[PDB]
DNA sequence: ACACACTCTCCAATTCTCTAA
């Protein structure tokens, strides 16, 4: 430790607010590079430099005050570009070994400190001025390299994640990412991103600008971002008072129910009762030791602890939570997003698609391209501008491209067991983008223009005639798994299914019959494929969280369930004890008034069950087990 | 078969000085 | 030593399982139209009672998961063919 | 003689893999 801490001091010293470099500072930073060139795989030199806080202590003063020496400026920039490179790229993965895990965490800690240190607007200002000078040349390879490393420096600074677990800030407060983003605006560096994105000859930089822009907007979804306006202050104030009111009210109500359930006399007042005629697990009647009031809602299991699960038996879970940034940041982001869509989207997408098609040996990350089209199409649609603003993406090639990518991800998720989690994440991203394409063609039907309506019919015609889009949903439902994907994937999949069936039904109405890739089609025959009992199990799992599901989610799932049960007459497939337990809890909750469709559907299907049970007593056995299609149909025959 | 299939098949600048 | 009890297929097809189930409901009564909620409460009450006969260790939801898994085995189908129709 | 804290072991439950119904 002491060796580096002693030698690194050579760069200079600070006098009040004036920084004085040493006369061999350049040779000194060259020695720091020589240290890094012979660093250990644990990244020990980087941890030592971080402990010595060289970047915060000397490099920021050198860049702010001594940048007139362009060779020294170049040396400092490249040094900190190597130092700031994200930990996942340095180690190659999050390490399995505890020693390397500790080193990774420590390196990432120093990177977090560097990100906080970089928040000074003066650095971005100098960087933007330098970059503004470089682009005026219409240059040497070293000039291009300086542009490259400037872009990569801000990329690396943005890339290292914020520790929301450390910050624990309330909504509308600024995180480290938020403050740094605001500093980008305050420096004017954003204007250069829009120049680079809009200028045609800068296509080589546009691929980097895509990563920069997509890194900035991560915390804000485009729909709520499009929602913002100057009156939001009073809106949030009044709404928060209302939210606090209902929260307090709910706790009061629940308390009183518990208070009435408990007896009034103290916990040692005693007593004992025999439930005459109710036999035990043993040969004789049950003896009950608890208070008299408890028998009003008795179930024998109330005394039991839950079953202890094995470690490897646990399902997947979310590592993320919804947020909103400070109103200043929200307004700035909305302006930037509007200006990017206005000036840059189609040109940048054409450039990025060109690079992804041409430059396959370079292994560029396609997920950013899909993220950007998924984000900006949603923003454009939320603002309901003319479809011309997103013209480039409105073509069949996008559907085929994302289908082959999504099916590749699906096949890899199945085959490449060692990376199935990441393949599932990639597949989920692709599904999200595809849902936006469907929403876009649906929206232009309700436009006033016949030309775009005809274009919509052309796209939808190809999508429904070809096999892949109508087969894909069944392929995903067939291989959904609790370890493989969290429930968010299932929500997206079933909602996309409802939208696909809606547009399919509307398209089938155009002619006496639809012919498809070759066979005469039948909508009811296609829906019969979803009568697989595994699909119903997934639907029931999604239904357990109906109070936490969105209103749109609940509408979509209940609509599809009623259609499948009623019109296909497959009703007996829903006669299940797990479902009946959920129905019992549903009808017991006093909040049932909010869920009229669900309770009426539940009472309807239970009516069918009790009507059958009155005739046939075997239903009480069938209720324990899942049905094959033949059994579902045979139960009505008896 | 043939007629529906046939008819359904047949359907198918600014400088950097300006910004900054 | 270590004679841990657990609910397997042979226990599930024993008398306290499906046979007892077949006979528990023939004494019950149900009210039907406009009373489906109460009938469901009665049904679940008897079902929790029956399940506690078969294996008094698990919670009711955990027990249902075990039965849902264990229903796959051919051994219970050999008994199901008797419970359905007659022995 | 009768309670905590700690260390350690062996039995068999859960999953991978190959096979037949």
């Amino acid at each position: 430790n002491c060796e580096l801490l002693a030698t690194c001091s050579a760069l200079g010293y600070l006098e009040g607010d004036t920084y004085h470099k040493e006369p061999d500072c350049l040779e000194s930073v060259k020695d720091l590079i020589r240290y890094l060139r012979h660093e250990d795989e644990t990244r020990d030199v980087r941890q030592q430099l971080g402990a010595a806080q060289i970047l915060q202590s000397d490099l920021l003063p050198i860049l702010t005050q001594h940048h007139q020496d362009k060779p020294l400026f170049d040396a400092v920039i490249r040094l900190m570009v190597n130092l700031t490179q994200p930990a996942l790229l340095c180690f190659g993965n999050l390490p399995k070994e505890p020693s390397f895990r500790h080193h990774f965490l420590q390196v990432l800690t120093y990177l977090q400190a560097y990100k906080e240190a970089f928040a000074s607007e003066k650095a971005f200002g100098v960087l933007s001025e330098t970059l503004y000078e470089l682009l005026q040349l219409g240059r040497q390879e070293e000039d291009n390299l300086l542009i490259e490393r400037i872009l990569l420096l801000v990329r690396n600074i943005l890339h290292v994640p914020a520790d929301l677990d450390q910050e624990k800030k309330i909504d509308d407060d600024a995180s480290a990412h938020d403050q740094l983003l605001w500093a980008i605006h305050l420096s004017g560096l954003d204007d250069l991103l829009l120049f680079l994105a809009s200028s045609s000859a800068e296509e080589q930089w546009s691929l980097h600008v895509l990563e920069i822009v997509s890194l900035m907007f991560r915390d804000q979804n485009p729909e709520q971002l499009a929602g913002v306006g100057q009156g939001r202050l009073a809106q949030e104030r009044s709404a928060d008072f209302a939210e606090l009111e209902v929260l307090r009210q709910r706790e009061m109500a629940e308390k009183k129910t518990r208070a009435l359930q408990r007896g009034n006399r103290h916990s040692r007042f005693g007593g004992s009762y025999i439930v005459q005629g109710l036999k035990s697990i043993g040969e004789r009647d049950l003896i009950f030791h608890k208070g008299l009031h408890n028998l009003r809602n008795y179930s024998s299991d109330l005394g039991k602890q839950p079953k202890k699960v094995p470690k490897r038996r646990q399902a997947a879970r979310e590592l993320s939570i919804q947020r909103r940034s400070a109103l200043n940041v929200r307004l700035f982001l909305r302006d930037f997003c509007s200006e990017f869509l206005e000036n840059c989207y189609n040109r940048l997408m054409g450039s990025v698609k060109d690079h992804l098609l041409r430059e396959k040996a370079q292994q560029h990350d396609e997920t950013y391209y899909m993220w950007a089209l998924a984000f900006f199409m949603a923003f454009n649609r939320a603002a309901s501008f003319r479809p011309g603003l997103v013209s480039e993406t409105l073509s069949v090639r996008t559907f085929h491209f994302i289908e082959q990518n999504l099916t590749n991800y699906y096949e890899m998720m199945l085959t490449d067991r060692k990376e199935a989690a990441s393949w599932a994440r990639r597949m989920h991203l692709a599904l999200k983008a595809y849902q936006e394409l469907l929403a876009t063609v649906n929206e232009m039907d309700i436009s006033p223009d016949e030309a775009v309506r005809e274009s919509s019919r052309i796209i939808k015609n190809n999508i429904f005639y070809v096999m892949e889009y109508r087969e894909l949903f069944l392929a995903l439902f067939r291989k959904f798994d609790e370890r493989c994907q969290p429930r968010s994937f299932l929500r997206d999949l079933v909602e996309t299914t409802h939208l696909f069936l809606k547009m399919l039904e509307r398209f089938c109405r155009s002619r006496g019959n639809l012919v498809v890739q070759e066979k005469e089609f039948n909508f009811l025959d296609y829906l019969k494929r979803f009568a697989c009992s595994t699909v119903v199990r997934a639907y029931v799992l999604l239904l357990r969280s109906y109070q936490q599901n969105s209103a749109h989610t609940n509408h979509c799932i209940v609509k599809m369930l009623h259609r499948l049960a009623h019109d296909l007459k497959m009703e007996a497939l829903l006669f299940q004890l797990s479902v009946f337990c959920l129905f019992n809890r549903l009808l017991s909750d006093p909040a049932a008034g909010a869920y009229k469709e669900l309770v009426t559907f539940a009472k309807y299907i239970l009516g069918k069950f009790f009507a059958l049970a009155a005739v046939n007593q075997k239903a009480f056995v069938e209720l324990l087990f899942w049905k094959n299609t033949a059994v579902v149909r045979e139960m009505t025959e008896g | 078969k043939q007629l529906h299939s046939e008819t359904q098949r047949l359907i198918r600048n600014k400088t950097i000085h300006d910004f900054f | 030593k270590r004679n841990i009890p657990k609910l397997d297929a042979q226990r599930l097809i024993s008398e306290r399982g499906l046979p007892a189930l077949r006979h528990v409901f023939d004494k019950a009564k149900f009210k039907g139209k406009g009373h489906e909620a109460e009938d469901l409460k009665m049904l679940i009450r008897h079902m929790e009672h029956w399940a506690h006969r078969l294996f008094p260790k698990l919670q009711f939801e955990d027990f249902i998961d075990r039965v849902e898994y264990l229903g796959s085995k051919k051994e219970v189908q050999t008994c199901l063919k008797r419970i359905r129709l007659d022995l």
